[PDB]
């Protein structure tokens, strides 16, 4: 997660780097909590 | 209602846009038949691609950028050539809107350079009426810093043509073949972007024996003379190739269609110092009267750049002070420090 | 030293970066660059090739260098970059 | 896909014959139309035979389970259904108007200048092909001539670039002459 | 039916088409041409295509989907 | 008649609502972070996606025209490759990490012998940055930059921090060996964001150490 | 004395595929690029036959061979040997004529002056009182 947008502090719209694939603006799945994902840390995203 | 009307029309345009889809930008490289092309994507494979019916066949020449559909793989519309400051050569540098009056005291030399270069590029009708191939190339020789480069930029500014400045001593690289390769790339570059002022710096490195490194200078010299006068396209670009030592220059490098007209630009002339100080110190705010003759006599053997440093450093003295240039003692100490500290 | 020169571009700089980061995470870490000449040759312009890749890895290493102590050994110290041999890194 | 699998499952909840078909617009770029219907097979029916069909003979007809679709799951999670298109008269006849020409077509005389140019070009290519035919026939080499006729097959001189070209030029010439005579008869 | 078959045979040369370099020939009606996409594919060859223009550098055109020398 | 206007207002309100719901349900996530290279006229932009593939757009999409500028980093659909929403820059976080304000205070008492060079830098910067009114009045254009060339160990980095110390400024250090990233279009974005940040802040100096990393 | 201009005239008057290369163009760095360029030039003449190769100022890369003691002279001697091999070697090129212009004619390698590689060694002397009249008449 290279950046956090924090559009309204409720739908942050995180930006994620998938290394070789591309850079995307994505959101969390309902399973994980908003506060667990801090800027720069490695995150795991689904293929879809 | 009216504001809602405007934003709703914009929203309907957005809704129509959502259905619209993108096209891969591609470049045409060949034309097999009147419905066949070889288009290469920017980063992608090459596809055999057709053209849309509402599109002119002729316009899609080899090198014409296109945006084909990414499902049917068919050209839909042409695009003009891509523009970006990705150029690796000096063409994108602007010589600067400097007039011929900015360089002072070279009126004769200025006139000869105009006659040599400006005439074939502005009014070739005289040269074709006489029946002579227009001259190309002028050789400016003189003490370093005298203003040959400024003269080249002034010509490139008045003619409103692209200008290439190159340090000739830099182009001779230790590795073999790159010295001539740089001249080759320079000339083929000038072919695409025309007209071109090919201003080359001190040529004594390139122009003017039993070792490989010495035969390298011979090879790059032959490449240069072939590029200026010879095969392929005789072209219309001009060269302002300037040197510091004219005797070193190869005699073959001095020919009419091969960089003739040895213009001598000696150190700023006795009356030229006054004009140079007028042009380079006038912009500087100075209400006090000037004893220019005293400065000129105190600046003997000075070069054109030295006067500009005198003006800038006098401004600096003012900066370290009130702010206004009022006294000649400043010009005196500026001249002295541009005399002893610039040695 | 061999690992710090990878086929893919930028991987050596990343390698040295995470090496230094792991060294910082540990308390009282020692780094010993045996045969520095592999990744410490004198700098020269060779852009049309992969030489500048290990060159940029060396530059990133110099950036990292200038509680951490660093060791380097070489039998030909005249081939090392003067910037790397200056007494701010060594 | 698995998402498609769930989507078909949800459709089957309302009715247990809710078919799902797929249409690929890119592979179906010509006369071939890649469109396969699918219905979910229940995962609880593994005790009995998948594709639970009965007395019939049309399982292998009209298709063979494709490799491109078998690996993504066929006869395991979902099974294909034979595709058949209901096309009847008063519908095909309207469709044939896509490329139907008209009464004007068939009477046009083409263009005589380019007709003569094409005829001359075909005649010249026939002259070169006849030189090749003369060489090949007069060669008549008899070291296993049956094997000679099979060691020189590359779609060449003997017959393929022979009368087939005569076929096209003769068809064009007779059609043009017949049309010209018909116009001289009908039009004054 | 024969003119029909010739027509669909010509249709396979429709103009979505990638280009690849004819690396090597294996035997009749097949090849190993590598596409410009970045991969080398073991392909099939049209009968209509004459084999003597299949020099082992030719930039032959391949079908977009089936990826066959067309 | 006011009830007629109210009815028209309510009808166009629900029309706005339905078009907004369509736009929202077509926005979704994710967006392909793409960098607009240029904008051709003949409402259509040439986008280069982060996937190292360029895609021409016949229409710009769910954005307004003059807001988009050449070089804007936006988010586009992964399939249709159409601009959905402009992505704010905020100068990342690494760029804001280089405005270091714990300057170790290289006072000119801590640098010796480099006196005339200190005065030359203070003639090139500081007074151009601090006492600029006289500089405009004279017409002396102050050089926007200085290149510190010298043998290693001379103290170029020291004097840089020195004139960043006793002359205030923000000191946005942009050292060269940092400015090489294996991610495509990150170093260039780093430089452009650094200059944009320098524009944003008060009088400052952009400092790049070891320019050879990109200056070859 | 008209060496390059005659080749220009030939190029303007040829039904073949004129391929001009300069001697300095073969001296590229990245060893294996100059001889490879010679290989590409002769191959390009080969497919588009008949073709004519005009190599101007050959004295740069066709000086007499010697005992080279560095990669510098070794590479230029390699270019000369590649020229020798492609002009007359195991692969005889047909309908590929070569015009070669030099200003020395004596530094040239004897293998390159063989009457199997450079058959006609035409000399272009300084114009006499007769040729000067013709040159003046044509230019004026
Ligand atoms: N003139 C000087 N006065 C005081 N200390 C100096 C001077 N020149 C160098 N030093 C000291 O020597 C060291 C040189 O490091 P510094 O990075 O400042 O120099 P540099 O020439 O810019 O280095 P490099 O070119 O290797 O990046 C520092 O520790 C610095 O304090
Ligand atoms: N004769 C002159 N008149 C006015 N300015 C000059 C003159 N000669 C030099 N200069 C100043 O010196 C600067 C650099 O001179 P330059 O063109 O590099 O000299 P040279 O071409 O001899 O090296 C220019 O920006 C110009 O303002
Ligand atoms: N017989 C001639 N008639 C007219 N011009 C000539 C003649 N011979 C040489 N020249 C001139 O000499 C110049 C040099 O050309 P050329 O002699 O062909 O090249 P090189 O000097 O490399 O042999 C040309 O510009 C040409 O105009
Ligand atoms: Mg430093
Ligand atoms: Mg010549
Ligand atoms: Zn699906």
């Amino acid at each position: 997660c290279t950046k956090i947008i924090n559009a309204d502090s409720e739908d942050p719209k995180y930006i994620i780097n998938v290394k070789q694939f591309a850079k995307f603006v994505v959101d969390l799945s309902d399973q994980v909590a908003p506060t667990d994902i801090e800027e720069g840390m490695r995150v795991g995203v689904d293929r879809n | 209602l009216k504001e809602l009307t405007k934003q709703y029309e914009k929203s309907e345009n957005d809704l129509k846009a959502l259905q619209s889809v993108g096209q891969i930008v591609g470049e045409v490289l060949k034309q097999l038949t009147e419905e066949k092309f070889i288009v290469k994507a920017t980063n992608g494979p090459r596809y055999v691609v057709g053209c849309r019916r509402q599109l002119d066949k002729s316009k899609l020449k080899p090198g014409t950028r296109v945006a084909l559909d990414m499902t049917t793989l068919t050209i839909m519309r042409y695009l003009p050539r891509e523009v970006d400051p990705l150029v690796y050569n000096m063409s994108h540098e602007d010589p600067g809107n400097v007039s011929y009056s900015e360089i002072g005291g070279l009126s004769e030399q200025i006139r000869e350079l105009r006659e040599v270069i400006e005439l074939p590029l502005t009014n070739p009708e005289l040269f074709q009426r006489v029946g002579i191939i227009p001259p190309k190339g002028c050789l400016l020789y003189g003490p370093p810093g005298t203003g040959k480069t400024l003269l080249a930029r002034a010509v490139a500014s008045q003619l409103d043509c692209n200008f290439l400045k190159v340090v000739s001593s830099s182009i001779v690289d230790k590795y073999i073949g790159e010295s001539a390769r740089l001249i080759r790339e320079m000339f083929n570059y000038a072919r695409d972007h025309q007209p071109c002022i090919i201003f080359m710096d001190e040529i004594d490195a390139i122009g003017g024996e039993g070792t490989s490194a010495d035969r390298e200078i011979q090879r790059t010299l032959m490449e240069l003379l072939n590029q200026m006068d010879g095969f392929d396209t005789l072209h219309r670009v001009k060269m302002i190739m300037a040197t510091n030592r004219p005797d070193t220059l190869d005699p073959a490098l001095l020919r009419p269609g091969r960089l003739d007209r040895k213009i001598h630009i000696d150190l700023p002339n006795e009356q030229a110092r006054l004009d140079i100080l007028k042009i380079h110190a006038g912009p500087i705010t100075k209400h006090g009267e000037i004893d220019y003759e005293a400065i000129v006599k105190l600046s003997d053997g000075f070069n054109g750049a030295d006067l500009r440093n005198v003006c800038t450093e006098a401004g600096m003295f003012a900066i370290r002070a009130d702010h206004d240039f009022v006294v000649q003692e400043d010009f005196m100490k500026a001249v002295r420090k541009v005399a002893d500290s610039k040695k | 030293g061999s690992e710090l020169v990878q086929k893919y571009v930028g991987e050596g700089a990343r390698m040295v970066r995470e090496l230094f980061e792991m060294a910082r995470t540990k308390k009282a870490c020692l780094i010993f660059f045996d045969e520095i000449d592999a990744i410490g040759g004198a700098r020269f312009d060779d852009g049309a090739g992969g030489d500048n890749e290990v060159q940029r890895t060396m530059l990133e290493l110099i950036n990292q260098l200038d509680n951490i102590k660093v060791l380097m050994a070489t039998n030909r110290p005249d081939t090392l970059d003067p910037a790397l041999m200056r007494p701010g890194r060594l | 896909s698995g998402v498609d699998i769930n989507t078909q499952q949800s459709f089957e909840a309302l009715s247990e014959r809710a078919v799902a078909v797929v249409v690929d617009p890119i592979q179906s770029v010509k006369g071939k139309v890649v469109i396969d219907a699918f219905r979910l097979i229940n995962a609880n029916m593994m005790v009995l035979g998948h594709e639970p069909r009965q007395t019939t003979s049309n399982l292998g007809h009209l298709n063979k389970p494709s490799i491109q679709a078998l690996i993504h799951g066929l006869n395991r999670h979902y099974y294909s259904i034979t595709i058949n298109y209901r096309k009847n008269e008063l519908e095909q006849k309207m469709l044939l108007n896509l490329h139907k020409k008209s009464w004007m077509e068939g009477l046009t005389l083409q263009d005589y200048s380019e007709h003569c140019k094409h005829n001359e070009s075909v005649v010249k290519e026939m002259l070169e092909l006849a030189k090749n035919y003369n060489k090949a026939v007069e060669e008549e080499d008899k070291m296993t001539p049956e094997q000679l006729a099979i060691k020189n097959v590359g779609k060449q001189d003997p017959k393929r670039h022979l009368e087939e070209h005569v076929d096209v030029l003769m068809t064009s010439n007779i059609v043009q002459c017949l049309a010209a005579m018909l116009d001289t008869v009908v039009f004054k | 039916e024969f003119l029909h078959a010739q027509e669909e045979v010509k249709r396979i040369q429709s103009i979505p088409l990638v280009i690849g370099q004819f690396l090597e020939a294996v035997d009749q009606n097949t090849a190993i041409v590598g596409s410009t996409t970045g991969s080398n594919y073991y392909v099939r060859i049209l009968s209509t295509i004459d084999r003597e223009l299949l020099k082992p550098n030719a930039s032959v055109a391949l079908h977009k989907h089936s990826n066959a020398l067309v | 008649e006011v009830l007629r206007v109210t009815h028209e207002l309510q009808a166009m309100k629900d029309k706005i609502k339905e078009n907004s719901e369509k736009i929202k349900v077509n926005k979704t996530l994710p967006y392909l972070v793409s960098n607009v290279i240029e904008l051709l006229d003949v409402k259509c932009a040439v986008i280069k996606t982060s996937t190292r593939q360029t895609y021409f757009l016949p229409v710009i999409g769910l954005v307004d025209a003059e807001k988009l500028k050449p070089g804007d980093l936006v988010g586009v659909n992964k399939d249709s490759y159409l601009i959905l929403e402009t992505l704010p820059t905020e100068y990342d976080s690494r760029v804001k990490a280089m405005e270091v304000d714990e300057r170790p205070t290289e006072q000119y008492s801590d640098i010796g012998g480099l006196d005339k060079q200190i005065q030359e830098l203070v003639e090139a910067i500081v007074l151009p940055m601090n006492h600029k009114e006289k500089f405009e009045n004279l017409g002396i254009q102050p050089p926007k930059g200085v290149l510190m060339y010298g043998p290693p160990g001379t103290g170029k980095t020291l004097l840089a921090r020195a004139c960043a110390a006793q002359t205030k400024a923000t000191f946005l250090k942009l050292a060269g060996p940092q400015l090489v990233q294996m991610f495509i279009g990150d170093g260039a974005k780093l430089v452009r964001d650094a200059f944009a940040l320098a524009k944003e802040k008060a009088p400052s100096i952009i400092f790049i150490d070891e320019l050879d990393a990109i200056g070859t | 004395c008209g060496k390059t201009m005659l080749a220009k005239a030939v190029a303007h008057h040829t039904t073949a595929a004129f391929i001009r290369v300069v001697g300095s163009e073969f001296v590229q760095k990245y060893l294996g690029e100059g001889p490879r360029m010679v290989r590409d030039v002769f191959r390009l003449a080969k497919e588009n036959a008949p073709a004519i190769i005009f190599i101007d100022e050959i004295d740069a890369i066709a000086t007499k061979r010697f005992d080279a003691q560095t990669g510098a002279d070794r590479e230029v001697q390699r270019i000369l040997l590649e020229l020798l091999n492609q002009m007359d070697g195991f692969d005889q090129n047909v309908n590929v004529k070569v015009i070669m212009a030099t200003n020395r004619a004596d530094t040239l390698d004897p293998a390159l002056l063989r009457p199997g590689r450079l058959d006609r060694k035409i000399e272009f002397p300084l114009p006499d009182r007769r040729q000067k009249r013709l040159i003046f008449s044509t230019i004026t």
